[PDB]
């Protein structure tokens, strides 16, 4: 830190097209070296560098490329990879898809600069979920519960309200170890990055948030559909960063919420289509999978902090499918799934939640005595086995006719038809304890007879089937 | 020597190479990524990064190691977590406080500093020695004795042999002569990471594996030193099968070496090393971090490391089959390894064959599964250890002609395919009864005759079973089981008790934690023999009765019988072999005077 | 009785269910190929051109 | 003034919009409505004529100005609207006759126009609908046919070799088409004084092939707000709106809460309970497909009954005849309210009927001998809006009370 150096400043932009400037006679152009772009008219769009090449150098820009011309477009170097302003003060404030304020306040005063896509954690100094959080939903909180640390996706179609329940989610969040949980520390802290929402949805969440009591807790950045694509990919690296600094160098746990991984998959299909790469399945870019992984990795618990990073990115299927690549690899990636099916909205249930799919791999460790009764695995294994005999067995009935079907058939049915109207159904401003859903859950397993609750061990049964 | 000219993620030109290898590993910039070539165009080369690689400049320097790439083998590997480079996270992770992994750190895979103590074996000055002569031996740990060995390109006269003594890894213990030259040595030896180590000769496998889950020590068995398949789901399998392979399995060590995947549960599993420990040897508890080592490269790892992890665990598995010890590899990759190849061959700008899967892959998929084998080593004395594969492929929800699954069913002889219904059946070992199947029976005919001859047909009347109830489970769904007949039912009751007595194993409990194959065979015969003996009964259909009212009065009189059956997996297994073999030869004894009085009685 | 239903099964059967599942099989096909075929291929040249 | 067309002209501030859109349609009006400003896609898939829609959208809107474009439309359908609209008149609240012509402007040129027209077209049409929303009017625009402007992307990107992502469009297609749809809403303007006009935009995404899995369908159901799904069976069937319930939806049901509670409370739950009646006949359909007409519970007959009569009568508009031209509003709560009531008594008939027999299995005695009643609720409809509102509301009072006697009588009867 002798001295310092001032950046360059070029005006050799020799080709324009789409997202994308190409420099030339450029010297020493770093890779992801940020530049400023001063146009003709004055006005100053920030960008950054794609790719490196000789004197050559492709630059993306973020504000779109609506003004730029040969003989006036100048841009500078300034020698470094992007690193956003970070600090506690950025808590209870909304900001831009490139972290720019937009609360009307002032911009932030940075306590430290942090490098997008921080230093990768050593595996070795990693830890389990360790502690269980209860979501309100009575869905997520009995089966396929959320620790934290997880890595959450929730999944989601086009009308979906993926939108609403993650605000009720937002709300709910809360601890359940014992019932027992000032908690400014254990403040979960939502970091809340929307990218390519209606604005109808905005301002939605907006509201939520501000109505919730929580706006000196929350943390938003919004990168509207009519915002430039560009921008949309830094959105959750950002939200990523800043969640990393107030969880790990500020020792408050924090919960992440993405918005349509979707419209993230479709900026970069934007930006490779832009740099012609060779496509992936369905003309996406090869290394979305890498790209995805390094999203949604940068999430969990942390031996040597007290804090802990939970995340849960909605995915919206684009033809309400999983094979597409997005849905794909994130299943691939994260450690859990949630449907929201289309044929409960259709059957109006307010929260779709298709339990049959969801599953979380972590929810054995997350389930223990101080955080679920000791019956809770027999509970969700017994729903599991009851509500998939049942589908089968309705199956069978549409099949050979509703008389020809058994008297458990009839029972399996009535289960069936029992659960998803009392317990997946919830209210929206409702939320609700743990220990007494799991008695209701018992509820639904006594309606079926102690013979054919074989999966639950006898031991549970005697415990709390009769209560 | 040389400079960076086009830096495009991964890949990285640096003009200035002329004479440059191909593989050879080269260092980029200050920092000094350690890459890999991939392809010469002259002057020019082509370098994965094999690190993140924002922040390059052109004319940073470039130096070429003119090494390929390369992995210590010694002493102290053992217990240790790598990533792809070979590097130890515990020890960088106490060397430097932070508790990240700084970018471009250049730490020895093992200290060379720590001590170790040596023992020869009874090594004599001018005794001509070869590569893969275990001259001495090394206790690592209790339980593990590392039999230090001559590098396979070495040979000579031992002109020095160490005294037994505590030495470092830097320390030289071993000089040969030969051709009129002096060769050193220290007990660390470096090979590279590809081209697998000498063998002086591959042998037919002979012993079946006998992991702690029935379905898989039973229907589908599987050698010692063989390949294996599982689609790698969730839940099970990569978390219960694993389990079994670390702690139930007869293989002395472990090479866990899982990449492309979830964060979370290598954190958990890491976390569960030092723990989970199981008193295999008879006077003490072995710690299965003593015989087990993770090289460990997740999701946000680089993506050329991907690639690089499975051969430095293959590197690693051939290392420990050369000393004799038989050695278990599981891969949780080879389903992210694809997309690593799709990757590297898309920045490359190659021509990808089916679905954008460089062509390749199959060749690079057989290679590896291909070294794999129970091999007898070279050196003296005669000796012959194996390693056995266990790789992951796509989730069973996919399709099954995903070109990585056909590339590996080409190959693969043991594929252990798990069941979507099944896991949302909650059924823990989730294991398909009929699109699995295990290649490897014909060689383990001499194994299952010597230990029970009639085990070969017991099993067979099972997969009969099995499949006559899957293939009618259609006609009943359709037709209904009004026309079910009693040999129908029978069938259907014997194929009821199989998926549930039988196929299913907790193991969350300690009577089904693991199951013996002495257990194993005993609950199948059990099974059996009921069904021969209602099928018996049902033929008999004499005396104004039978046949399905037969099959009805063994359901009620002999209901004690059935009911116990499904109890005979509850039975046990810590009792010790002789008592449940007691129990079970009365419960078949109490089974075969069932039917016999039934008989008697001429219903 | 018996055999009216299953007269009526089988009709039914017939009627429905093939004549659904066909079209179904057809659809898939007809996407599956003009649309994932057509489009790499598609893709494939373009690339070439550009390298040419 | 001259504005750059792409960029999006300035407002102060934007607002949530409470005021629904009257389409004048029953269908649309009730099942799936429209807030002004709000954002809507109609596929209508070949044959189905949706511009028939879009111009009785903008005869009886309640906009104060018209925009209309079409890009790729057929010249007669322009003819017909430059021929038709001046003899048409709106009434306003001082009555005089005046033309919806001078109310609307086309922007629209013809499918043998060149295609790479279609953008500028669609951008033109939406700033002149922003210009005069910052004048303070509330204006809708219809853009017809916005996949041909999806081929002109695809045609002028396909000659710069831009590699195509999917089906031959290009990857920035979302990006744009979200920007064309996001340009629309409720804001307040700019200056002095302080008005609040806003946009509406009701575009026209054509599915090639009838597929609504096609990218640009795709795309707009992924960022469109409310959503009406025409479907080919319908329009076989001669239905004329063609609106499929099933698949037709609407994200501003929530906003429009508080319009609805205080023009009635009724129409919230009868809203619900017609679409509960909706789905479970379509789930009693094909349960009978699969298994015949016999064996179909009395209770499930009730229900059947009705929703077939909500078909026929509620969610089918001729379009072309006075009467059906223009539904108001209250009038469609009547008809809605009526045929709820109606299935309302039929279940209280089959909870209580001095019997099983009476209560329900007596369902089509009943239908014989409540024919006339049954036949002025599926007449109700057929009544013109000439009438004028208190005539219609007396009527449908009328109507509905005697209904109710009718049915409690007869319920009394033998029970």
């Amino acid at each position: 830190e002798g001295t310092l150096e001032v950046a360059m400043e070029y005006r050799t932009v020799t080709g324009v097209a789409g997202p994308l400037v190409i420099l030339d006679k450029v010297k020493g152009p770093k890779y992801y070296e940020i530049v400023n772009i001063r146009l003709g008219d004055g006005t100053m769009r920030r960008g950054q560098v794609l790719e490196v090449d000789g004197e050559k150098a492709v630059v993306q820009v973020f504000e779109g490329t609506s003004g730029i011309d040969n003989k006036f477009t100048t841009v500078q170097f300034t020698g470094e990879v992007l690193k956003t302003p970070v600090s506690l003060d950025m808590l209870g404030r909304i900001f831009n898809g490139s972290g720019k304020p937009i609360d009307n306040g002032p911009p932030i005063l940075p306590e430290a600069y942090l490098d997008i896509s921080g230093s990768s954690i050593n595996p070795s100094e990693r830890t389990y979920p360790e502690e269980m959080i209860q979501t309100g939903i009575s869905t997520i909180d009995v089966m396929n519960s959320i620790a934290r640390g997880q890595k959450i996706p929730l999944f989601s179609a086009a009308g979906l309200p993926h939108n609403e329940i993650a605000a009720q989610i937002c709300r709910q969040a809360g601890l359940v170890k014992r019932l027992e949980k000032d908690g400014e520390e254990d403040n979960f802290a939502i970091v809340f990055a929307a990218m390519g929402v209606n604005m109808e949805t905005a301002q939605f969440f907006k509201r939520d948030f501000e109505e919730n009591g929580s706006m000196e807790r929350v943390t938003l950045f919004l990168n509207l559909a009519n915002d430039p694509t560009i921008e949309r990919i830094i959105t959750p690296r950002i939200a990523l960063t800043t969640a990393e600094y107030l969880a790990y160098e500020c020792g408050k746990h924090v919960l992440v919420i993405l918005t349509d991984m979707s419209s993230y998959a479709d900026a970069l299909r934007e930006v490779s289509a832009a740099r012609e790469e060779v496509p992936g399945r369905r003309g996406y870019p090869g290394y979305m999978y890498t790209d995805l992984a390094q999203i949604y990795e940068r999430a969990g618990r942390i031996e040597g902090r007290k804090g802990s990073i939970t995340q849960i990115p909605i995915l919206t299927m684009p033809n309400d499918d999983i094979t597409h690549p997005t849905p794909d690899l994130t299943g691939y990636i994260t450690e859990g799934q949630i449907y929201i099916d289309r044929q409960l909205q259709n059957r109006q249930i307010y929260p779709p939640i298709n339990v049959l799919p969801s599953l979380s791999r972590l929810m054995k460790s997350a389930i223990g005595e101080g955080m679920t009764r000791r019956d809770h695995s027999d509970v969700s294994n017994q729903l599991y086995a009851n509500y998939a005999i049942g589908k089968d067995v309705q199956a069978m009935k549409a099949v050979v006719g509703e008389e020809a079907l058994s008297s458990e058939d009839l029972l399996y049915l009535e289960f069936l038809d029992k659960f998803e109207r009392k317990f997946v159904a919830q209210g929206a401003y409702d939320s609700r304890n743990i220990f007494q859903s799991l008695d209701l859950a018992w509820t639904l397993l006594r309606i079926f007879p102690r013979e054919l609750l074989h999966r639950i061990p006898g031991k549970t049964l005697d415990q709390y089937y009769s209560r | 020597y040389g400079y960076v000219r086009k830096v495009s993620g991964p890949v990285v030109i640096a003009d200035g190479m002329n004479g440059a290898a191909m593989y050879e590993l080269v260092r980029v910039g200050h920092d000094n990524l350690i890459g890999e070539i991939i392809r010469l165009e002259g002057d020019s080369a082509t370098i994965q990064v094999y690190e993140e690689t924002a922040g390059l400049m052109v004319n940073d320097p470039v130096l070429r190691t003119h090494k390929p790439l390369s992995v210590e083998l010694g002493p102290g590997i053992l217990g240790n977590i790598f990533d792809g480079i070979q590097r130890p996270l515990k020890t960088i992770a106490i060397r430097s406080g932070d508790v990240y992994i700084p970018r471009g750190v250049s730490v020895p895979a093992l200290d060379k500093d720590t001590l170790w103590e040596f023992q020869p074996k009874k090594i004599g000055e001018g005794d001509l020695l070869t590569g893969g002569d275990l001259y001495a031996t090394v206790f690592e740990n209790s339980l593990m004795q590392h039999h230090v060995a001559l590098p396979p390109d070495a040979m000579g006269k031992v002109t020095y042999v160490a005294p037994a003594g505590q030495y470092s890894l830097k320390d030289t213990v071993l000089e040969l002569e030969f051709q009129g030259v002096k060769k050193s040595f220290t007990m660390l030896q470096a090979w590279p990471v590809r081209t697998p180590r000498p063998v002086s000769s591959k042998l037919a496998a002979d012993t079946p594996l006998l992991t702690g889950q029935r379905v898989l020590d039973a229907l589908f068995p599987s050698v010692l030193g063989g390949t294996c398949a599982i689609p790698g789901a969730f839940g099970c399998g990569k978390t219960v099968i694993s389990q079994a392979l670390s702690k139930y399995s007869n293989s002395d060590t472990v090479v866990y070496v899982g990449c492309g995947e979830r964060g979370n549960e290598m954190a958990e599993v890491l976390m569960d090393f030092p723990q989970l420990t199981m008193t295999l040897p008879d006077g003490r508890e072995e710690s299965v971090m003593k015989r087990t080592t993770l090289v460990a490269n997740t999701s946000n790892m680089p993506v050329a490391a991907r690639e690089a992890s499975i051969y430095t665990g293959i590197t690693i598995a051939e290392y420990f089959r050369d000393m004799g010890y038989n050695v278990s590899m599981m891969a949780d990759s080879t389903s992210r390894w694809a997309e690593a190849l799709r990757e590297i061959s898309g920045r490359l700008a190659e021509m990808p064959a089916d679905s954008g899967y460089p062509a390749y892959l199959a060749a690079r998929l057989a290679s590896f599964y291909e070294r794999a084998g129970k091999v007898k080593c070279l050196g003296g004395p005669e000796r012959t250890g194996s390693v056995t594969i266990v790789g992951a492929v796509s989730p069973p929800g996919g399709d099954f002609s995903d070109p990585v699954t056909s590339a590996t069913l080409s190959i693969v002889q043991v594929f252990w395919g798990l069941d979507k219904k099944l896991a949302q059946r909650k059924h823990f070992p989730s294991v398909n009864w009929l699109i699995s199947y295990s290649k490897y029976s014909t060689a383990l005919e001499s194994f299952y005759e010597q230990f029970d001859p009639d085990f070969i047909n017991i099993r067979t009347k099972a997969r009969e079973v099995l499949q006559r109830e899957d293939d009618l489970n259609e006609i009943v769904q359709l037709v209904g089981k009004d026309a079910l007949a009693e040999g129908d039912k029978i069938t259907l009751e014997t194929a009821k008790l199989l998926r549930e007595d039988y196929l299913a194993q907790n193991a969350f409990t300690p009577y089904d934690k693991f199951c013996p194959f002495y257990k194993s065979v005993w609950m199948m015969r059990n099974i059996i023999h009921f069904y021969n003996l209602a099928n018996q009964a049902v033929e008999k259909g004499a005396g104004m009765d039978g046949q399905k009212i037969t099959y009805t009065l063994i359901k009620h009189r002999l209901g004690d019988l059935f009911y116990r059956l499904v109890s005979q997996k509850f039975e046990d297994p810590a009792e010790g072999e002789p008592a449940l073999v007691a129990k079970f030869k009365k419960l078949h004894e109490d089974l075969t005077a069932g039917f016999r009085a039934l008989e008697d009685e001429t219903r | 009785l018996t055999l009216d239903e299953a007269i009526k099964t089988t009709n039914r059967r017939v009627n429905a269910l093939e004549n659904v599942v066909k079209p179904r099989l057809e659809n898939t096909i007809t996407y599956i190929k003009g649309e994932l075929d057509e489009l790499e291929r598609e893709d494939f040249f373009r690339l070439k051109k550009i390298q040419g």
